[PDB]
């Protein structure tokens, strides 16, 4: 039958691996590096393009950062397409929990969720795993600003500074190098630039190559805002911190 | 039906009648109101005779697999729950019932537990459920005290009965009367009405309305 | 729906998937529990490859299944948190019908039968973890520990550890823990599992986590000072 | 749950010393309207079973169907179908009175009296009845609707217990029920003088009667009564 | 409406000696005002030494002595050929009937035979699966009429002894079979002239360790 | 050899290997002997032992009154398939108020087997039967394979060496055939030919199994010290 | 890779075949069947001296008149179990009577075959079922992952199953008493254990008529054990 | 079940349930306690159709706790009156619908302010300073009307609940069997056992 042609995507190796999150994993590596940050007073999410195109429209463009609700986001690294299935899925989740509760969902909540789904695609189904990491930004009124990153295997975990795809080894040196606790967001953005623009394959680190978001408290008096960087924003930003 | 169980110092004293009525047609004055779960176990029944038969006999065999897996005698709290949750989802759909799970374990001691076919599960110290309960609860109020001794409190619930029997047009036939001690549950006996009542009635002084 | 059988029997009689599961547990990071007289400590080990991490948000080795039972792992962490939901669920599950929480040793079992369920049903393969239950029962003063692993066998233990370098610490255990004369205090249980992690960890900074479970749903977690004390102390009697 | 809209009235029957004798009309009434009255309500199967069916004419044409498929499927890899393995009437009663039960206590019955006529292969007397709500019974005369009001009664004086069937001929028996089926027609107001009669011998087999007709009638006297009381004209 | 039920009269009659039982029932089946037939039997041997009858509406009586039947049947396939004990009969015929409780078999169902000690058994349900022993049941049509002269006769209820000024009661003792048919005739007899839907002829089923006797006896036909 | 992965698969030459297999559990199991007069039929079964320690394994199973078989290969697969066969032969009683025609019980047991050897998935029977019956057209004995081939016969053997036996009842087809109207004379031609695939051991009390039905006798099994009688 | 119920050419289905040899490497299990009782023991075989022995459940009641010995994949037992006391506990509420023994043993190995492409593989474990009934007394079976039971006199599974089962054959007569038997099991266990005999690495059980079932404990166990190293010295 | 009544004061929300089980003609019960503890700073009290009140309370019960156990965190009292209301608005539109009414008092911790809401059984959440559900309301709320003040203590609130419960046993038919007293606040729920 049709037994001949199963790929069994959801086993162990003798090792003890499961060989598909391992190959996905690999995938992702290849994908462009994206930086999440987190300092006493915001979350940067700074990301790098796969290598652009000069004819490529970049200001109506979304292929790394994407908004889950109006306190957290989201930078991705692998698979866009797998990505915006899982995005969706989270979007919704997060308005499921406010229609129940009346409140906001608290970032760890979402972030569990999304990972259990992921964790789901590498136990059952005989389906291929999600080639997608998440960086989460977020911010709620129990634990304040978050980072958190999951994985195809759907195991997450908590971070100060973090990287996902490519270089990441080399970028989490850097990160580990010049952190340090006392941050403010300003500073932040210039360690997630400068640490891209390292790591970076490309030539030289320019606007069009770049997807930047904050997550401030920077709004009217205790509450949290969004900013999703324009183009001639991160052109500004990249002037400011001298890396053209 | 009439059905009583009262809890006090030296236990649990069970006591109900014995007749089964189709209408005004007495069907039968000799059935079992009293189901023997466990030695530690009884419930009474009251209401649809085979519900209760029906579910009840269900209960003592929910009751011996909770055993078999936990090695340990369930809980009169567990048990009637167990009766209770299995009545709650057949609601409304005219089950008729009304039973009390009495027991004895060692966390809880003895216990009473009122159940009925709306799902209503009560915890408390003296119950009285069927047609003639009201009857039941007339003496057995007004002679109620939590120092009566074995001997007092058995001879109560087989009064109170009594009493139900006389007036209740669809109570009567005989008493079969149950004591339960932290050893388990104690036979006390099957007492027929017609032997009873004038057996009372000479040696009490009471039931002055009959002609004697 | 996807019907394969992946775990299935060998010619030399092993279920090579149950088996490679117990790989997955051998690479997870290392755990132990240790029961006193009154009282069960669960350490757990957490690797220094990873700095820059935030500890306040960041899932917790150790996780309450109810609030007198407890349940930490070695394996693979997302597989842990499906076993945990689980048993929290069936914990308030059985508190509704038995109107009563559960044992150790039942909640153990459950756990342990839905670990054994993964190994003989089609589409599924088993749950890359073992885990250690800990816990006193409701109204009682004798301390549990049990086991369990991806096979569904489980079973009570004086003392256990599980994951990396386990029978490292199973060694140490095996000859500092008496029977006869279990550790009497909190202190001295708390010690014990701090030095049976110290023959593997490598620094007792961020790297150890310590849970103090006692009776009637006294369960706290040790803070970074409080575990380093006893760091301290062990390494100045060592030297000798 | 249903309403009988064409329908079909009295079936009667009876049994004699060497078999069964079963009749019914061949009106299909619409309610008070005399609507159809080519109607067979006798359908053999094979050639030593008669079923008579009252009630919905629908449902008895399902019926026929049912019956009909039932001697095919019994021919199947059945090389004894004409011989010893063929359809018996208690074969062909038992499953009608399967389906009839069956359906009533899925609220949505065959709304139907059926009488299942017969002889069996060892050569005895089959005669038994079922109807919508699954109910059956036998007895030396069986009939339905009107006819068990009416035909019973005078069919009974002639076989009043089974002690009297080996002493009742097929020449008496007929007599009977076609007096029977004349007293029907004088009495019920949904019946045709037009019918059908059957009978099953053991020795000459299936006798099928078609296009009866009511006879030898006593209506002269009516000429005689005049108005409900007084009057004398 | 459809009405899925009707009513086919009858009554039925359960006695139980010593070493003996018997199962006693009228063979007249109706409809109304009608007689369907003089002799439809209703008292069947469900083998294992058990005979059953199913009183009140026959298509449901029917369905369920056939389903019980089976279930014997099948004890046999399941358990090695052990035979069904009285007692074991009973809790089955119990989940047979409340099995449809919502939809119930209209019956009065008595069941008759030896128990596992060689002493007579009686056996009696309601429509929905209650049941108790007793030495003595009549069910059916003419129950009421029946009933009360067998408690009367059988278990000698408000008979006292001779000149004891009612204190001692008349002692109870087991019937032999002789008696207890005698029981039998006289109640059915006595029911056919009270009850228009009870005559035409009584079958008696008598139950002892050697197997299942019948007895027939001619009732009024009117 | 690469055509024996499931049953769904030809061989290049037109064969089925897994229903071959099947037919190979057979072969292994323990023999079984059936022959019929015109009166009786009978099945007579050698049952087999793991040890002197153990019971031994029942062969033959009734599935009515007038109707039952003896089973050789995996004993699982013939409770299914005999269940199958008591619940057809009920469907006959219940509905029709008719006794399942044993020719009938064969094509019945024929598509049952035979759908399990053309879906993927499933796997064959692994047991052969011999059934037999007394019905309106008199006593039969069929043979059931797992392939699905049903066959009506006066007589035969499967199981192990059943080849002896098969040749002995091939010989005395005149002999047996009319041995009607005496039962403890055809149930001897069936142990005189079962022991024709005897090998070093013997009929004993234990060990022996028969079974009978005809005309005015019921389906009924023998064993213990009721068997005594035919050693 | 190949079908899960698919047949080898010598006519064996694989995967029972495989999940026999699962059973070899299990724990001995070994079971004695008198005319005063049935007699149950097993090796517990803790896998390090930390485990607290007590725990280890390889004995089992399934109802008052019948128990259950195991050995192999021990988690896959539970099941099998739990399947065996709503059987009896089930039958017990349809029929108000104790199910027999052999009825029993076959509802649990109707589970047995129930595997395929149903659960995905079959039960690596095997079965020693004790009990009494009226109808045919004291019974002991074997119930296997083929779906097949054997009666026994006597039986030992696991690993030490084949020179224990060498020494049943000799030792085991029509006349045993229950304590004859208790010894015999403690015996035999204590030949094919890898490490020595006491009270806390072996146990037993015994299922009688009057008393039902019943699982020792480690006190009398430990006197059964003394009195065995007594009466072997005292010749 | 029949009566029950909060009242919201400064610092802390008063429960009020009556004791009487009736059926029928009689008074089975006259200790019972129509309340469940939802979380260490959240009672709901519940009046309505026999067996579906306490199926109910508890399954509302068993999910918050659930939550506590999952988050290692404690529900708002507007989370779970909320989470409560919809599974009521669910209910309504069932087969068979839960027939209860509840309120829950709870105390919000990171607001420190104390909170009664009123649901009933369609799922008609409302925020309020005092509430009651049955027809205690339509001798509860005038009077409350005119004798409540927002900054009352609790000791003055359980002054203005006895002059309600003195208006019930006047002017109510049927004998309810006094009431059982929780308080709500910061420090968690305790029991009046005076009353
Ligand atoms: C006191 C005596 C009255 O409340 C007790 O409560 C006892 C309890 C004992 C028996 C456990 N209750 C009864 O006797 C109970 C009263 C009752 C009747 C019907 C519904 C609810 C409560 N009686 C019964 O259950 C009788 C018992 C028989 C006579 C042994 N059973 C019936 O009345 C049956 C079944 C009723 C039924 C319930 C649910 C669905 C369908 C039917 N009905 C009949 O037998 C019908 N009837 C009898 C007279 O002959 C014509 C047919
Ligand atoms: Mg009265």
């Amino acid at each position: 039958g049709s037994r001949r042609y199963d790929s069994r995507t959801t086993i162990f190796s003798p090792e003890g691996r499961l060989y598909q999150v391992e190959y996905a994993l690999e995938s992702i590596s290849h994908a462009g590096t994206a930086i999440g940050i987190m300092a006493s007073d915001g979350i940067v999410l700074a990301a790098e393009r796969k290598v652009t195109s000069t004819l490529l429209e970049q200001d109506t463009s979304t292929e790394k950062l994407y908004k889950l609700n109006d306190k957290i986001a989201v930078a991705v690294a692998g698979l866009t397409a797998d990505a915006e299935i899982l995005i969706n899925t989270a979007r919704i989740h997060a308005q499921n929990y406010l229609k129940t509760y009346n409140e906001d969902i608290p970032v760890e909540i979402l972030v569990r969720r999304l990972s259990d789904i992921k964790q789901g695609y590498t136990q059952h189904g005989g389906l291929r795993p999600f080639g997608v990491s998440f960086i989460y930004a977020g911010y709620d009124d129990r634990y304040g600003y978050q980072l958190y990153t999951s994985n195809p295997s759907g195991n997450y975990t908590g971070w100060k500074a973090i990287s996902v795809g490519a270089n990441t080894s080399a970028a989490q040196t850097l990160l580990q190098m010049d952190y340090k606790d006392d941050m403010k967001v300003d500073d932040a953005i210039e360690l997630a630039l400068k640490t891209l623009s390292k790591t970076t394959d490309s030539s030289a680190l320019t606007y069009d190559r770049l997807e930047f978001a904050t997550i401030r408290k920077g709004a009217n008096d205790g509450e949290v805002y969004q900013k999703i960087f324009k183009p001639q924003e991160i052109k500004d930003i990249l002037v400011k911190t001298g890396i053209t | 039906t009439t059905t009583l169980a009262f809890r006090f110092q030296g236990g649990i004293i069970v006591a109900v009648d014995s007749r089964a009525t189709a209408g005004n047609w007495v069907a039968s004055q000799t059935v079992k109101k009293v189901i023997e779960i466990n030695p530690f176990l009884l419930g009474t029944v009251a209401g649809g005779a085979a519900d209760c038969q029906f579910w009840e006999t269900w209960l003592g065999s929910q009751c011996r697999l909770h055993e078999l897996r936990e090695k340990e005698r369930i809980s009169v709290a567990a048990a009637s729950k167990i009766l209770s949750n299995l009545v709650y989802q057949y609601k409304g759909a005219g089950l008729s019932m009304g039973t009390m799970i009495c027991g004895y374990t060692r966390k809880e001691g003895p216990t009473i537990y009122y159940v009925d076919s709306d799902g209503t599960r009560l915890k408390g110290d003296i119950f009285c459920v069927g047609s003639g309960q009201t009857f039941a609860y007339g003496v057995l109020d007004s002679n109620y005290k939590w120092d009566l001794s074995v001997e007092d409190a058995l001879y109560l619930g087989k009064r109170s009965i009594l009493a139900a029997a006389h007036r209740d047009a669809y109570s009567g036939g005989s008493v079969n009367l149950y004591h339960v001690t932290e050893d388990g549950w104690i036979y006390h006996g099957n007492h027929d009405v017609g032997e009873l009542f004038w057996k009372v009635k000479e040696e009490e002084g009471s039931f002055n309305n009959v002609i004697g | 729906g996807y019907d394969r059988a992946l775990s299935i029997f060998s010619p030399d009689g092993h279920i090579f998937q149950v088996e490679y599961a117990l790989e997955a547990v051998k690479r997870g990071t290392c755990a132990v529990g240790v029961k006193g007289k009154n009282c069960v400590v669960l350490g757990c080990e957490r690797r220094s490859t990873l700095k820059l991490q935030d500890t306040r948000i960041t899932p917790s080795k150790v996780s309450k299944i109810d609030s007198h039972v407890v349940l930490s792992f070695s394996g693979l962490n997302a597989d842990s948190r499906i076993l945990i939901e689980k048993a929290r669920v069936e914990a308030q599950s059985h508190r509704l019908t038995l109107e009563d929480p559960v044992t150790v040793e039942y909640l153990t079992r459950y756990v342990a039968g839905v670990q054994q369920r993964y190994t003989q049903s089609g589409g599924v393969r088993p749950f890359g973890v073992s885990t250690l239950i800990a816990g006193f029962d409701p109204r009682d003063d004798e301390p549990k520990l049990y086991q369990t692993e991806p096979s569904g066998i489980y079973s009570s233990w004086s003392a256990q550890t599980i994951g990396r370098n386990s029978k490292t610490v199973r060694e140490f255990l095996e000859k500092n823990y008496d029977r006869k004369e279990p550790p009497a205090t909190v202190e001295e249980c708390v010690k014990l599992t701090v030095r049976s992690l110290l023959e593997v960890v490598q620094t007792g900074a961020k790297n150890i986590e310590i849970t103090v479970v006692k009776p009637d749903s006294d369960i706290v977690a040790l803070s970074s000072e409080e575990i380093n004390q006893y760091v301290t102390q062990i390494e100045q009697e060592k030297q000798e | 749950t249903q309403q009988p809209i064409v329908t079909g009235t009295s079936v009667i029957s009876m049994k004699y010393d060497n078999g069964v004798i079963i009749a019914a009309d061949n009106l299909g009434s619409y309610g008070s309207l005399l609507r159809f009255n080519g109607v067979e309500r006798l359908i053999p199967v094979g050639d030593n079973t008669v079923v008579g069916i009252s009630g919905d004419i629908s449902d008895m044409q399902h019926i026929e169907r049912l019956l009909k498929d039932l001697v095919t499927e019994n021919a199947y890899d059945n090389p004894l179908a004409d011989a010893e393995e063929a359809l018996e009437p208690s074969y062909i009663f038992e499953y009608l009175a399967t389906v009839m039960y069956q359906r009533r206590s899925k609220m949505n019955p065959l709304w139907n009296a059926i009488i299942v006529a017969g002889v069996q292969s060892n050569g005895d007397q089959f005669l038994r009845y079922v109807n919508l709500l699954g109910v059956t019974y036998s007895s030396p005369t069986l009939a339905t609707g009107f006819g068990a009001h009416m035909a019973n009664p005078l069919l009974r004086k002639v076989v009043d217990r089974e002690s009297d069937i080996p002493k009742t001929t097929v020449q008496v028996a007929e007599e009977a029920i076609v007096n029977a089926m004349r007293v029907l027609y004088y009495r019920d107001a949904r019946s045709s003088r037009n019918f059908s009669l059957a009978i099953i011998d053991k020795n000459t087999g299936l006798t099928f009667k078609k296009n009866l007709q009511v006879e030898n009638m006593k209506w002269d006297f009516a000429k005689d009564i005049k108005g409900y009381g007084t009057q004398k004209i | 409406q459809f009405n899925p039920y009707g009513d086919n009269g009858g009554t039925i009659l359960g006695i139980a000696g010593e070493d003996f039982a018997v199962l006693a029932g009228d063979t007249r089946n109706i409809t109304d005002y009608s007689i369907n037939s003089r002799y439809e039997p209703k008292v069947f041997d469900c083998g294992d030494n058990i005979v059953m009858s199913a009183n009140g509406f026959a298509a449901d009586g029917d369905a369920l002595v056939k389903r019980f039947k089976n279930s014997v049947k099948w004890y046999h396939f399941d358990h090695n050929d052990k035979k069904l004990s009285i007692n074991s009969a009973a809790r089955n015929i119990q989940h047979l009937l409340y099995g449809k409780r919502f939809f119930p078999y209209y019956v009065h169902t008595i069941i008759a035979g030896l128990d596992e000690d060689g002493k007579g058994a009686v056996y009696s349900f309601d429509p929905v699966g209650s049941y108790e022993r007793e030495q003595c049941r009549a069910g059916g049509a003419a129950a009421s009429l029946i009933m009360p002269f067998l408690d009367n006769q059988v278990n000698f209820k408000n008979q006292y002894e001779p000149g004891t000024n009612g204190k001692v009661k008349k002692p109870l003792k087991y019937l032999s079979v002789e008696e207890v048919i005698k029981l039998v005739r006289d109640s059915f007899t006595s029911a056919t002239e009270r009850h228009i839907q009870v005559g035409d002829g009584l079958e008696i089923l008598i139950v002892t360790k050697d197997g299942v006797r019948k007895e027939f006896y001619e009732l009024k036909r009117d | 050899n690469n055509y024996d992965g499931d049953t769904v698969t030809f061989s290049p030459t037109g064969r089925l290997f897994q229903v071959e297999y099947a037919l190979e559990a057979i072969k292994q199991g323990s023999v079984t002997v059936g022959l019929r007069s015109n009166t009786h039929a009978v099945l007579v079964a050698l049952k087999r032992n793991a040890d002197e320690l153990s019971s031994y394994q029942k062969k033959i199973i009734k599935c009515d009154e007038h109707m039952g078989l003896s089973l050789a290969g995996l004993a699982p697969d013939a409770r299914v398939l005999s269940n199958y066969l008591r619940q057809q032969c009920n469907y006959s009683s219940l509905v029709f108020n008719r006794k399942l025609a044993v020719e009938r019980a064969g094509h019945l047991l024929c598509d049952k087997a035979q759908k399990n050897t053309q879906s993927y998935g499933g796997r064959p029977y692994g047991v052969g039967l011999l059934i037999i019956g007394y019905d309106k057209s008199g006593a039969h004995l069929l043979e059931f394979q797992p392939s699905g081939n049903v066959t009506e016969l006066y007589g035969t053997a499967i199981g192990a060496r059943s080849q002896g036996a098969k040749t002995y009842l091939e010989r005395t087809l005149d002999t047996f055939i009319k041995i009607d109207g005496n039962p403890d004379e055809l149930i001897k031609a069936g142990v005189e030919a079962i022991s024709q695939s005897l090998r070093d051991e013997s009929l004993t009390v234990d060990n022996l199994s028969i079974a009978i039905v005809g005309k005015d006798t019921p389906f009924t099994i023998y064993d213990g010290e009721a068997v005594a009688k035919y050693i | 890779d190949r079908g899960v119920s698919t047949f080898s050419p010598e006519g064996r289905l694989f995967q029972v075949e495989y999940s026999l040899e699962a059973i070899k490497l299990g724990s001995t299990a070994i079971g004695i069947a008198t005319k005063e009782g049935v007699v149950l023991g097993v090796e517990k075989r803790a896998t390090s001296p930390l485990l607290e022995s007590d725990s280890i459940e390889k004995i089992v009641e399934i109802d008052r008149h019948i128990g259950c010995a195991m050995s192999g994949l021990t988690a896959d037992a539970r099941s099998m179990i739990e399947h065996a006391r709503t059987a009896a506990v089930t039958h017990n509420l349809y029929y108000d009577e104790d199910i027999n023994v052999e009825s029993l043993t076959q509802s649990v190995c109707d589970l047995a075959l129930r595997f395929g492409e149903l659960m995905s593989r079959p039960f690596g474990v095997a079965l020693l079922i004790a009990g009494h009934d009226a109808d045919d007394g004291y019974q002991l079976f074997h119930a296997e992952p083929s779906g097949t039971f054997y009666r026994y006199n006597a039986k030992a599974i696991g690993s030490g199953s084949e020179g224990a089962q060498a020494e049943l054959l000799n030792e085991w007569h029509s006349s045993l008493t229950l304590k004859e038997a208790e010894l015999l099991v403690l015996k035999i266990l204590k030949q094919v254990m890898e490490e020595k005999l006491d009270e806390n690495n072996a146990q037993l059980s015994c299922i009688t008529k009057q008393d039902g079932f019943k699982i020792y404990d480690n006190e009398k166990t430990a006197e059964l054990i003394k009195e065995l190293k007594e009466k072997e010295a005292a010749e | 079940m029949d009566i029950i009544l909060g009242i919201r004061v400064q610092d802390s929300v008063i429960l009020a349930s009556s004791k009487a089980v009736t059926r029928g003609i009689s008074v089975l019960k006259d200790s019972d306690d129509k309340t469940r503890q939802l979380s260490p700073h959240t009672l709901m009290s519940f009046a309505g159709e026999a067996g579906d009140t306490v199926q109910f309370a508890e399954y509302i019960q068993a999910n918050i706790q659930l939550y506590s156990i999952r988050e290692d965190y404690e529900l708002s009292p507007q989370a779970v009156s909320s989470f409560v209301r919809q599974e009521l608005a669910k209910s309504i539109r069932s087969r068979r619908p839960y027939q209860v009414n509840v309120l829950i008092g709870g105390y919000d911790k990171k607001k420190n302010k104390p909170e009664l809401y009123q649901i009933d059984y369609l799922g008609t959440k409302v925020e309020l300073p005092y509430g009651a559900h049955g027809y205690s309301g339509f001798y509860t709320f005038s009077l409350l009307d005119h004798h409540y003040r927002p900054d009352m203590t609790t000791e003055e609130g359980l002054d203005l609940l006895k002059l309600c419960v003195q208006e019930l046993e006047k002017r109510m038919p049927m004998d309810f069997k006094g009431v059982i007293v929780k308080i709500v606040d910061k420090d968690g729920i305790r029991q009046v056992d005076d009353f």
